[PDB]
């Protein structure tokens, strides 16, 4: 839905390395595994925690919210 | 983990591994069976109900 | 009057009236609540067919049908049994009533409470010294109209009179002699306040179908109500029908907020003369400050220059 | 006297019992009770 | 210490069920009984046998 | 958590010597003239309180009860120094004139630094199961020994635990240590108030024959203390009888 706090396996903070990850993907053109690797993603653990997450967030943001202030 | 049995990890159960939220929903109806006989949503009292 | 057969439930040892009394229901007991003794375990908290004794009455039967074997010859000599039954006449007729009423109210496509309060009003009006003459469709058109207004879902005689045909002056005879019957009915047994109920105008009810049937947006349908609302304050139109003051309001309201629907085809929407409601709309114009929705000319969605002059 | 919010168009009413249940600005017949005022305790684990 | 087999270790897609336990444990020591038979009724969520 | 084994009866005034005569011959020891003021607090109606406690287990407010000594020279009224305190002065205590007033009783209450000891008594309804010949009810005690600070008044300390004060009511009797632990007191009540004093037992004295058992579980020792009661009941059958009173009427919860 949104990113995970941390990695699951280890508990390593992936959370705060999402935006950098969208912006490593698509203004520097990297691919997916040298910019978990330039994040600093060693272990595979911590390498899935980012390259699975389907972020949804947005999906679910699009609706109109249903208490507006 | 025998017969099919298996391990999880209870850091990553705290951590959020297979984390889910459950919704229930409950309708309910107030209806009316004739003239006076109708039914309500209103807060009980013990005293009159 | 009779034996009592009443069991009432106190603690044996608190000995105090009322008793205070906890059914658990989880635990299948009752308990006394002051000192926790069990008074009566093992609780009883599908298999029949509903039946509601207000309705129909206290009437149980089955009918006869085709099983997975069955002879055609068997079905047809048991179902002429049920028809030829002198006992049930009344209660065969009065199904018969129902039907009609449930297959007017579908026709009509009118809620389920509409048709559950037809039905009630017509079963509370049967069989009654004062409502024998009159014709059966007009005891079906008066209870459809006093099933309406109970659901606050009322349609006017026209309506009635487009649905069923019957005659306009025993419709309201029986209407009127059925209103007494409900009255009489109301007094010997549970008393219902009518908070504006069975009032003969209703107009409020009557703007949004019929804005509906023009097809004209929700705020003009409630500039309308107010407008109609606002109609009861003014002397001379107040008594006018209701049909036709919602229908001026309507028509001032349209005017107002530019609708191109033009008053001949208002009239031949809601079955009102072109004349009445062009007349209805140039006495209505003398009042035009009181009548139009003041916080709408406050946000400018519409102003009091656009109605035409008379 | 109590808080409700229409389905779509996001108005905010307040509604007695004998109030018809329906949004007064649009229309609309789907309200949504209003969240509650008090403070509500989690444990974020 | 070593373990002295090697495990087979690496990332595998796995799926939540919905039949959690909490869903499914049930017991009663008494509870209500059935209208007909008065025997125990069923169900956990009717307090049943 | 102690029980007492407890059967109860009354007597006239005029029989209290023939009844003080015959106990004396039954136990060989002669009676004790002993006082206790009790004072009872009932938890506050201005505190919310709820029905469960720290636990799950729903329970009862009860009023709870604070029993200490009064000197008898605060019960003597100036007239009766020359005859000593024995089981003859309760002939003189008949009608509600007692010197023991609501003023003096409230000075008492709030100590006008350290207060005098007193005894905390807590007791519910008696047992509902109707297979004891004898009233068991359990009483929880403590022994509040002294107290000190600016807010030492014994009073303000039941405040501070929530309970505030509802009546009080002085008892003045004789009492007889018998065979094998049997306390019998024989006492009159009067009841302290502001606008004045009442004889509660109006007329006559009420009889209170208990055994105390430090463990009811001990179901030997409630049955060989229910039999020396029963053995007290046949040896006073034909005087005075014995019988279980309500529990309704030993019952101290607060009602609602
Ligand atoms: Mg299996
Ligand atoms: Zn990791
Ligand atoms: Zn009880
Ligand atoms: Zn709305």
């Amino acid at each position: 839905m949104i990113v995970p706090v941390r990695c699951f396996s280890c508990g390593k903070v992936v959370g705060d390395k999402w935006e950098s990850y969208l912006n490593l993907l698509q203004e520097d053109e990297l691919d997916e595994g040298t910019a978990l690797s330039r994040l600093g993603l060693k272990r595979y653990c911590c390498r899935r925690m980012i390259l699975t997450h389907v972020d949804l967030i947005e999906k679910f943001l699009r609706y109109n919210p249903l208490e507006k202030r | 983990n025998q017969e099919d049995s298996m391990i999880m990890n209870q850091s990553s159960i705290d951590r959020g591994l297979f984390r889910s939220l459950f919704f229930r929903s409950y309708m309910d109806q107030e209806k009316k069976y004739g003239m006076s006989i109708t039914e309500t949503f209103e807060k009980p009292q013990r005293t009159n109900t | 009057r009779g034996p009592n057969l009443n069991i009432v439930l106190t603690c044996p040892e608190c000995k105090v009236y009322p008793p205070k009394i906890v059914e658990r229901f989880s635990e299948g007991d009752v308990v006394c609540a002051l000192c926790g003794l069990v008074l009566s375990d093992k609780l009883v908290d599908r298999v029949g067919e509903a039946s509601n004794p207000l309705l129909d009455g206290n009437n149980l039967s089955t009918r006869i049908g085709k099983g997975e074997t069955t002879d055609m010859r068997f079905t047809k000599e048991l179902n002429k049994a049920q028809g030829k039954n002198v006992m049930d006449k009344k209660d065969n007729e009065v199904q018969a009533a129902f039907a009609k009423i449930t297959m007017l109210c579908d026709a009509a496509e009118l809620p389920k409470i509409v048709k559950d309060c037809a039905k009630e009003a017509y079963k509370l009006c049967h069989d009654e010294k004062t409502l024998k003459g009159k014709s059966m469709e007009s005891i079906m058109a008066a209870s459809i109209l006093i099933g309406c207004r109970r659901a606050e879902v009322a349609r006017t005689f026209k309506e009635i009179q487009s649905l069923i045909h019957v005659k306009t002056k025993e419709f309201g005879k029986t209407l009127n002699i059925m209103k007494n019957i409900l009255r009489g009915k109301s007094e010997d047994g549970f008393l219902k306040i009518d908070t504006d109920n069975m009032s003969g105008a209703q107009n409020l009810t009557y703007i949004p179908r019929f804005c509906s049937h023009l097809g004209l947006p929700m705020q003009v349908t409630t500039s309308a109500e107010y407008t109609a609302k606002k109609c009861k304050e003014i002397k001379e139109i107040a008594g006018k029908s209701p049909i036709t003051i919602a229908v001026v309001s309507i028509y001032l309201n349209i005017l107002l907020f530019q609708i191109p629907i033009t008053a001949a085809k208002v009239g031949q929407t809601l079955q009102v003369t072109e004349g009445t409601i062009k007349s209805g709309y140039k006495i209505l114009y003398e009042h035009r400050d009181k009548l139009v929705d003041p916080q709408l000319i406050a946000n400018g969605v519409v102003s009091l220059d656009n109605l035409p002059g008379v | 006297t109590l808080k409700y919010i229409c389905a779509e168009c996001s108005s905010k009413l307040s509604l007695s019992r004998t109030d018809a249940v329906r949004c007064k600005d649009c229309g609309h017949r789907i309200l949504l009770k209003a969240r509650t005022k008090r403070l509500v305790q989690f444990e974020a684990r | 210490k070593k373990l002295m087999a090697q495990i087979f270790f690496g990332p595998t897609y796995y799926q939540r069920l919905r039949h959690m336990v909490d869903d499914k444990i049930h017991a009663r020591a008494r509870g209500p009984m059935q209208v007909l038979t008065r025997q125990p009724v069923e169900g956990r969520s009717r307090d049943g046998g | 958590m102690v029980q007492q084994l407890s059967l109860f009866g009354s007597i006239g005034d005029d029989g209290y010597d023939l009844l003080i005569s015959t106990l004396t011959t039954i136990s060989g020891n002669p009676p004790l003239l002993y006082n206790s003021l009790c004072t009872v607090w009932k938890p506050n109606p201005s505190y919310d309180v709820e029905n469960v406690n720290s636990r799950n287990q729903l329970v009862e407010p009860n009023r709870i009860k604070l029993s200490k000594e009064v000197p008898f020279s605060y019960l003597i009224d100036e007239t009766m120094m020359d005859k000593p305190l024995n089981f003859r002065i309760l002939k003189s205590f008949t009608n509600d004139k007692i010197p023991l007033n609501y003023a003096m009783t409230r000075n008492i209450l709030h100590n006008t630094e350290s207060c005098s000891p007193w005894s905390l008594q807590i007791s519910d309804i008696p047992a509902a199961g109707n297979n004891r010949s004898v009233s068991m009810q359990t009483i929880a005690e403590t022994i509040i020994l002294s107290s000190a600070g600016k807010n030492s008044s014994v009073s303000s300390l039941m405040n501070g635990l929530g309970y505030v004060f509802e009546f009080q009511y002085l008892t003045i009797g004789v009492k007889f240590f018998m065979k094998h632990g049997l306390i019998l007191e024989l006492q009159k009540i009067w009841q302290i108030e502001e606008a004045g004093n009442s004889q509660i037992t109006s007329g006559g004295f009420l009889l209170k024959a208990y055994i105390n058992v430090s463990r009811g579980t001990d179901i030997d020792r409630i049955n060989y203390t229910e039999t020396a009661l029963m053995n007290l009941k046949k040896e006073l059958q034909g005087y005075i009888e014995l019988s279980v009173p309500d529990r309704q009427s030993m019952d101290s919860r607060v009602a609602h």
